[PDB]
Parts: C-alpha cells; structure tokens; sequence
C-alpha cells in the first residue's frame, strides 16, 4: 500500500526466525532501534506489529525517530522512543512502469 | 516512478517491525529450543526472555 | 554491483537483436494469418515478405 | 547478443560510439540493422556487499 495509507500486520503467537531476514542480501536500509540487530533470535517479544509502504529514495532517511520531512509531518511518523528495526529494499523492477 | 530514474526517486518498499515489551505474557518468541528443567542447583536461566 | 549504487553504475541487462535479410527465403516471420487463394483479381499481396 | 552492462555504458552500445565496451568488450557495425533492448536489472544483478 501507499505510505499514507500504511499497512500494519500484528504478529503474534508465532516462533519468528529473524536469521532469514538477516543473511539476506537484498534489503539496502536495515536499521533497528533500541533492539541489537544481531541479537533478535534471543529476545522474546509480547507482540509485533508489522508496517508497510512503498517510499521513494529520499525518504528512506525520514523513517527513523526524531527525524522531519513530509513522510514524517504527513504520511508516516515515528516515535521517539521507538524499538524495532527499518527494512528497506529496492522495488524498481515491481514498481517502475516505463512511461 | 520510472525506471530511468535516479536513486533518489527510485521505489523503495519498507517494512517497520515495531515489538512491545509489556507485562503480558510473551507469544513472539525466536527459534531457540528449549531444555530440560534443572532444580535446586544454581543456573543460568531464559525463562521466556 | 550495489543496489545503493547509481542509475549511472547500476546493472542493465542488454539484449541486441540483429536481423539479416539476404537474398534468402525467410525463416523468421509474424504471427500474421495466411488467408485464402483469391486469385484473377487486382489485389494487394504479401508473399513471405 | 546478450550481456549485462551499467547504465552510463548502455549510450555505448550504438553504431559508432566509443568507449571502453565499444573498444574492448562489444563494437556494432556501422551497417547494423536491428534493435538494442536495454531494462534495469537491479533486483536480479545487484548484492548488499
């Protein structure tokens, strides 16, 4: 969905293997907050809510707390005291039509 | 989004996983296996986190 | 190759298709249906090119 | 012909330019008749690290 228009999933009750999202090599932007990245197998979480959009390049840097922008004023804020992690990833070939 | 496009203006999808720690019990727990249960001896315990 | 990298240093992949025409008959032709043999009239034709 | 290039080199593949593909690794005939097809391949020819 569209990012003012953000999709949220919540998690729950569920064994969550973060290694898969680890090892891989695709996602450019992984940036976790509060939370060691490569200490996420150990922790035990109540729930987790997952949020998702399409942005464009620029505004990867405003999906962090404290940060401004338009995406942070008007689509998708942060807060600061925010725990969890910031996966992004290129999407040119899904989300670029030419024309 | 064209795919002529640079960088800045290029599709990015995001995934923010935000996790809760309350005093409710912990459902959300990762791939690490349990182990037997040792009593009156001193341990080093993960008891759900 | 980086997927943080530029338009200007990031991969495209490029397929040249080069096509020869020679005094030869034509292998390589459109999904164009072939109608009927309408013969002894002024028609417009298109014989395998 | 098929390869895998970066962006700023894909004006390269042309009758008649020059460069380091063009010199080097793939020159085009100037008599050449037929189509160069050139997409971004990001996701599929790019790696973190």
């Amino acid at each position: 969905a569209s990012v003012y228009a953000w999709n949220r999933k919540r998690i729950s009750n569920c064994v969550a293997d973060y290694s898969v999202l680890y090892n891989s090599a695709s996602f450019s932007t992984f940036k976790c907050y509060g939370v060691s990245p490569t200490k996420l197998n150990d922790l035990c979480f109540t729930n987790v809510y997952a949020d998702s959009f399409v942005i464009r390049g620029d505004e990867v840097r405003q999906i962090a707390p404290g940060q401004t922008g338009k995406i942070a004023d008007y689509n998708y804020k942060l807060p600061d005291d925010f725990t969890g992690c910031v996966i992004a990833w290129n999407s040119n070939n899904l989300d670029s039509k030419v024309g | 989004f064209q795919p002529t496009n640079g960088v800045g203006y290029q599709p990015y999808r995001v995934v923010v996983l935000s996790f809760e720690l309350l005093h409710a019990p912990a459902t959300v727990c990762g791939p690490k296996k349990s182990t037997n249960l040792v009593k009156n001896k001193c341990v080093n315990f993960n008891f759900n986190g």
